[PDB]
């Protein structure tokens, strides 16, 4: 998207957004990443929704072609779980490639710089959920890595109660549980977060407040489900 | 389990 | 889709179809028209299945931007909506030259003819709705005769029941009234359309009435809002 | 106004 205006493709992205158009959002905000700048708050969480969006019909077919796999042990039910497989992890690697050029070596502050680990931890977890053969741990690892190095500067430099720090402790505990095989992990981490923020709740302004205690919600419906 | 959803906004 | 066996672009079309991957089962069903051999009733719906999500996302798109561009009365809403109302009317042009080569021509029963017709009709009423230029009226005419030609040839071959005859004139009756600015004409053909279906329901099977009284309540639905 | 809705089958 070289030819168009930094500004003009933040415009469409939103755009893109209202018209539930999340490939055309995820390569308008592609083209504004390449641009070579800093990413706002609100930029980055554009960036993030119009991947999310892309991914998560890619791996909601995943799910539906691999079941459908399993059960039936010609080849064309596993030749179209590879297609579908190979379009989604090429997603990550775009998204993998945006964080590693350069978007991570330029994030200083804790906000974004744990914003963008959060991100390639849970892109390599999508790897790590149809990955099958010598490379499967080398992912996990890296996914692992990725939100270690997050929580570490989360811990250190934001409130309990940040969205950010809530919501990458939350997605964390799923690796936990879904890809690392530890669930007493996952149910560990989620339970001393939320905590942690609920004691921290009496600082929040009402808006604050609501951010909060939205995703301390999704962190109580985990600990529900897993225990 | 859930992550966060992640997709509006 | 020139490699792969027809039968394997039906099956892909069907697992598509299960996973929510409307692109790739038009482009699936596309490949296996392209063959050359005539489809059958499942094919066939198959096609139109697959054509209906793709132009569907797509419309809803358009119209979201479309609001958003008269609202505002920079360049980048107009833009933004062009670009999806050049790809919408790609996928039109697309359907319309499968139907035009050659699938309406090697159509001879009045069950695939039929069909055919009312897609003509449709892609063509899908081009009228974002048409504004010099083909405007060309392009209505173009969707009306199509609608027509499939209605004369039901109305001589078909029971007034049969549900492609009934959804036939639900889609014509919509032509009129949301296209063609004659909302009296609509208001008649469904009329019409639903009390000759009613009268003719005592010959049906328990599955057939339910197939047929499925689409006279879109009639009635219709009529209830327009009257 | 409804048209079919054809998007399932
Ligand atoms: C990963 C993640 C954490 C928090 C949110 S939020 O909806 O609360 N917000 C944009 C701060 C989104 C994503
Ligand atoms: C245009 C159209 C008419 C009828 C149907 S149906 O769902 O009843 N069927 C596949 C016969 C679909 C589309
Ligand atoms: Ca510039
Ligand atoms: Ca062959
Ligand atoms: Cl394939
Ligand atoms: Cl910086
Ligand atoms: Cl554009
Ligand atoms: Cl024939």
């Amino acid at each position: 998207m070289g030819s168009m205006e930094r500004a003009s493709l933040i415009q469409k992205a939103k755009l893109a957004e209202q018209a539930e158009r999340y490939e055309d959002m995820a390569a308008f905000m592609k083209g504004a990443v390449e641009k070579g700048e800093e990413l706002s708050c609100e930029e980055r969480n554009l960036l993030s929704v119009a991947y999310k969006n892309v991914v998560g019909g890619q791996r909601a077919a995943w799910r539906v072609l691999s079941s459908i796999e399993q059960k039936s042990n010609g080849p064309e039910v596993r030749e179209y779980r590879e297609k579908v497989e190979t379009e989604l992890q090429g997603v990550c690697d775009t998204v993998l490639g945006l964080l590693d050029s350069h978007l991570i070596k330029e994030a200083g502050d804790a906000e974004s710089r744990v914003f963008y680990l959060k991100m390639k931890g849970d892109y390599y977890r999508y790897l790590a959920e149809v990955a099958t053969g010598d490379d499967k741990k080398r992912i996990i690892d890296s996914a692992r890595s990725a939100y270690q190095e997050a929580m570490d500067i989360s811990k250190k430099e934001m409130p309990p109660t940040n969205p950010i720090r809530l919501g990458l402790a939350l997605n964390f505990s799923v690796f936990h549980y879904e890809i690392a095989n530890s669930p007493e992990e996952a149910i560990s981490l989620a339970k001393t977060t939320f905590d942690e923020a609920m004691a921290d709740l009496h600082t929040l302004s009402e808006d604050s407040y609501k951010d909060s205690t939205l995703i301390m919600q999704l962190l109580r419906d985990n600990l529900t489900l897993w225990t | 389990a859930g992550s966060i959803p992640g997709r509006r906004s």
